[PDB]
């Protein structure tokens, strides 16, 4: 109730750290001045999905859901169905559960109901091959996304299992301060409801932008017909730029509209991963955040992790303050004795057992 | 003009520090991009990378 937040920025963020520290935080002035004031359907959603996976939490919503009031729970996990409502898809439920799952009591074994991808969130494929490596990176050793169903906008009907078999004390200490190799482009190239046409176009896009490269690029075609390829036409692509010696990845991904031209989609994607990997060290901007949770939450240790003077943006200064005021735990970051690029070594001190 | 002392100054906005350093929330997943036209003729020459790759 008393660490204090303004507005509906960084929502899961907060919760996550709340929970992962197990301090009591307030989030006010959510959406204050809008005409709908207060919570969204999917951040009152993500709530009740916090409430299932933990035991014991104390959650209080204002009558116009400007104020939450949050008392963290311990994390249980156990098996259970998140319905996702339409505002939001999957990843953007799965995405803050990949915080906690290592470290909950009892394994996540959650099934995720709804729209499986959109503009602004975590697609399936971000998950599976862009986050879920670096949890590996850090020790969590059995992790999956299962997709049992896509559902593309507007309809859904997709459906998604989240299963962490890993449970670790804490994430191992990150030591990474070079700028991992890329040994080959893959990707996942998908359609749902429609002819496998669209996915060889998205593919041919990507490739006359990486065809350049001196790396193989090897993109899956992944055509969804019938029942399991959910209620809507649609399309979409991840890329990701692979590093075979440790395993560290980037990657980049979007999806097409209705009337849009797949060869266009595929280029774009292309261009974005290209622009990624010229942003990024150890890791890309999309895995930043949740890397540097990790460290944070490691053991009484100091980790290193290179990062790119291009990730140090505004994100990334807010989530520092965040962690902050809940941890008070500063990133420490030095240059690289490097003359060939202006990258910096975040360094920073796991809480361990430290109150 | 030391971005790690920058960053704990809450007297000063995130813009603010980057600003003064050289030269917006986690709730959107997916990092910002600059239009596809800008980026499209930015990547014709995949030159400025060519050392990340074996």
């Amino acid at each position: 109730k008393y660490t204090t937040f303004q507005g509906s920025q960084n929502f899961r963020l907060r919760i996550v750290l709340a929970t992962l520290s197990g301090k009591p935080i307030k989030i006010e002035k959510i959406r204050s001045g809008d005409l709908n004031p207060g919570l969204k359907d999917y951040e009152v959603s993500f709530l009740r999905l916090i409430e299932s996976v933990t035991n014991g939490s104390v959650i209080e919503i204002s009558y116009t859901g400007t104020t939450v009031i949050y008392r963290p729970g311990i994390i249980v996990g156990g098996a259970s169905t998140h319905i996702c409502p339409s505002s939001k898809p999957v990843g953007y439920f799965v995405e803050p559960m990949l915080y906690l799952a290592p470290f909950s009591k009892k394994k996540f074994s959650i099934l995720f109901k709804g729209i499986t991808a959109s503009h602004n969130d975590a697609g399936i494929e971000a998950i599976k091959w862009g986050l879920m490596p670096v949890m590996e990176k850090f020790g969590v050793r059995e992790c999956a996304l299962h997709t049992l169903k896509r559902g593309s906008p507007p309809l859904g009907g997709g459906e998604v299992h989240l299963v962490v078999d890993s449970l670790i004390a804490q994430p191992i200490t990150m030591h990474e301060i070079d700028r991992p190799i890329i040994s080959s482009i893959t990707g996942v190239a998908y359609s749902t409801r429609v002819s496998p046409s669209l996915v060889n176009r998205m593919i041919d896009g990507a490739k006359k932008v990486l065809k350049n490269l001196q790396c193989e690029v090897n993109i899956t075609a992944d055509v969804w017909r019938g029942e399991n390829s959910g209620k809507s036409p649609g399309w979409g692509i991840t890329l990701v730029a692979q590093s075979k010696q440790k395993g560290w990845s980037y990657f980049a991904e979007d999806i097409g509209d209705a009337g849009s031209i797949p060869e266009e989609l595929g280029e774009k994607v292309a261009c974005q991963l290209l622009e990624e990997i010229s942003k990024s060290a150890a890791v890309g901007r999309n895995q930043l955040p949740l890397a540097i949770v990790y460290m944070v939450i490691g053991k009484e240790d100091i980790g290193r992790l290179r990062i790119n003077k291009e990730q140090i943006d505004e994100r990334f200064i807010i989530l520092l303050r965040d962690i902050k005021k809940i941890f008070n735990t500063e990133v420490f970051l030095k240059p690289v004795d490097e003359a060939d690029n202006e990258d910096m070594i975040a360094t920073i001190k796991g809480i361990g057992f430290t109150n | 003009w030391n971005i790690g002392k920058l960053i704990y100054m809450d007297n000063i906005s995130p813009e603010e520090c980057i600003r003064r350093w050289r030269g917006v929330d986690l709730e959107k997943f997916v990092p910002y991009f600059d239009t596809f036209e800008k980026l499209a003729k930015k990547w014709k020459s995949v030159d400025a990378i060519k050392e990340r790759f074996l």
